RNA sequence: UGCCUCCUAAAAUGUAACGGAGGCGCCCAAAGGUUCCCUCAACCUGGACGGCAAUCAGGUGGCGAGUGUAAAUGCACAAG
RNA sequence: CUUCACACAUGCUACAAUGGCCGGUACAAAGGGCUGCGAUGCCGCGAGGUUAAGCGAAUCCUUAAAAGCCGGUCUCAGUUCGGAUCGGGGUCUGCAACUCGACCCCGUGAAGUCGGAGUCGCUAGUAAUCGCAGAUCAGCAACGCUGCGGUGAAUACGUUCC
């Protein structure tokens, strides 16, 4: 039993019924999936992302990601239709809560000169998205087994209906906001 | 002055330029010429206009330029290139 | 496909230099993940010009 | 015979053999082999694996090796650039940084002759 | 100069001109057979490098994409 | 006056075994010192810090000359050759070392494997190599310049040609 999931249905599940006037317990917001992709656009030349962007998100998240192909061909990028350009993993269930636990506790507050994450980054539904700068804090990867740096951006998808409804869900989970 | 026996070096005219500005809420930029003054760990967040020979260049001391001289941020040789 | 493709993912205990510790599940080989700053011993989680004249005058 | 991650070449005296570690030169090699008692005049093929334990741990106490020194180098080169100092203007273009002469020389900080 | 598609062609078919527009002398061992599954383009919002546009997530979107190859008839039940 | 796509000239250090490094150990000459020379002792890995004897000097300081000889080690490798570059930490002089000072310690270890056409110096204590002192000078970019002594060759048939 992961510790953030049991803490979710201990006080977070109850605190939102007082802050927001829900009549039913089925209206309570909950994060459903967390999506992490690299998006290695420097893979249209020499095609070296198999060792790079696959063997690290397998170490960060816990399951091997999906090599994604291009939809159409754009000439200014040397990008042909049917060429690996992005690498995406999807986290559900126990591995979702154990990724957000390892993110907020030890990974996210060790960015160099970290002053929070912007609370203006909600889409209009209640789904949150931020980015990272480099092959990040995540201690499962080391310098002995990495190539060049690459960044990721992380989608957090909740069942909330509006922005502050989903912002208040992520406050109790442990996302910092400035 | 570069040795750890007489501390860092700041010119005496650089400091006392302000006397009664604790109570009228201003952050006035310093029109200075002393390029040789070491940025000690007390100029943090302030600003300076450093004379590079022909004009004054605005530098903003953030936190990480705390071991360098003040003149290292106004270059004195213009060089766009040969061709 | 949830068989012999994904890497090994077993229990792992994390400790901090402050003393905060908890138990999670990650791909660290051996359960020996070591941090030196965590979510409770970090800043942002717990918090005129005449000062020129005050120092050397 | 991997010592810290550099794979020391065989048939070599240990005073020079420990210098191929990125971060250990000749002076530090005299005081790695002093605190561990290993004699200098000794081939690396006769390196006892129990003796290899005595100096695979002394380095993390005081010294610094591959990775966590090479990143300390390339972050200091990084730090001078974005703050906009004179040496940061000088590390971007490639001209030498310690006040050298740029008129007749400085072919180390540049390539071979460009031949305009 | 043969074959293919539209228009002229007068609401079945057919219909001339040294009349008006374009293609073909192939390609595919899967781009064939079957079985099972899926819905696209554009726009909007949020997002590290990332830009009008690479990849992601959420909305809106009934066919405006796509079809090995010209145009016509078709095809979203898909033949994509 | 120190810029820098390049080009020329004068030098220094190299490409190593007739050598690199480590340990012991001999032999100089001419010069400088009161706005100075800092012996000895002590602190510091080191540049240096501090204390202070003697000395306007054939007295004292500079002063440890280095090549050399002896022993050990490295075994032909872009290396224990080479020390450019760059990172970090220091010391001294000066009101002040960023543009733009030497020096010291630690890490980094680029080019270079003896050089095309062409060209330069030298007839004996000479070339070649090795250190030392001076002047200007607070400091030094002195690898320059002017001096000093150490070890010390090879050849000159000859006057046809440049
Ligand atoms: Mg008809
Ligand atoms: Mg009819
Ligand atoms: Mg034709
Ligand atoms: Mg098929
Ligand atoms: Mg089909
Ligand atoms: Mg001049
Ligand atoms: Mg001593
Ligand atoms: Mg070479
Ligand atoms: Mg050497
Ligand atoms: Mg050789
Ligand atoms: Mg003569
Ligand atoms: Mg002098
Ligand atoms: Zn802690």
């Amino acid at each position: 039993q992961p510790r953030l999931k049991e803490r979710y249905r201990s006080e977070i599940r109850d605190a939102l019924r007082k802050q927001f006037g829900y009549g039913n317990v089925m209206q309570i917001p909950t994060v459903t999936k967390v999506v992490v992709n690299m998006g290695v656009g420097e893979a249209a030349r020499d095609a070296k992302l198999i060792n790079g962007a696959v063997n690290d998100l397998a170490l960060i998240t816990g399951q091997k990601p999906e090599v994604r192909r291009a939809r159409k061909s754009i000439a200014q990028f040397k990008l042909r239709e049917g060429m690996p350009v992005g690498v995406r993993v999807t986290l559900r269930g126990d591995r979702m809560w154990e990724f957000l636990d390892r993110l907020t506790s030890i990974a996210l507050p060790r960015i160099r000169d970290f002053r929070g994450l912007s609370p203006k980054q909600f889409d209009g539904v209640g789904n949150y998205t931020f980015g990272l700068a480099e092959q990040a804090v995540f201690h499962e990867v080391d310098v002995d087994k990495i190539d060049r740096v690459r960044g990721m951006d992380i989608n957090v998808v909740t069942s909330a209906a509006t922005d502050d409804e989903g912002r208040a869900l992520l406050r109790a989970l442990g996302f910092p906001f400035k | 002055p570069r040795s750890l026996k007489k501390g860092p070096f700041v010119d005496e005219h650089l400091l006392k330029k302000v006397d009664v500005q604790n109570e009228k809420n201003t952050k006035q930029v310093i029109k200075t010429w002393s390029r040789r003054s070491t940025i000690i760990p007390d100029f943090i967040g302030h600003t300076f206009a450093v004379h590079d020979g022909r004009k004054h260049v605005p530098v903003f001391v953030t936190e990480s330029m705390v071991g360098h001289k003040l003149g290292e941020f106004a270059p004195t040789r213009t060089f766009k290139g040969h061709i | 496909m949830k068989s012999d493709i994904h890497p090994a993912y077993e229990e792992t205990t994390v400790v901090c230099g402050c003393g905060n510790t908890f138990q999670t599940r990650s791909t660290k080989p051996g359960g020996r993940i070591v941090v030196e700053v965590c979510s409770q011993c970090h800043p942002f989680y717990t918090g005129g010009r005449v000062a020129r004249f005050e120092k050397r005058y | 015979a991997r010592l810290v991650g550099v794979d020391l070449p065989r048939d070599k005296r240990m005073e020079v053999a420990l210098t191929y570690i990125f971060g250990i030169g000749r002076t530090r090699s005299n005081e790695i082999l002093a605190a561990t008692g290993i004699d200098r005049d000794l081939r690396t093929r006769d390196l006892t694996e129990e003796q290899l334990i005595h100096l695979r741990d002394y380095i993390e106490a005081n010294l610094k090796v591959e990775g966590d020194l090479r990143r300390e180098v390339q972050a200091d080169i990084r730090r001078k650039i974005e703050i906009g100092c004179y040496q940061g203007l000088r590390h971007r273009r490639g001209m030498p940084v310690r006040g050298q002469r740029t008129k007749t020389n400085a072919r180390t900080r540049k390539g071979p002759k460009r031949t305009i």
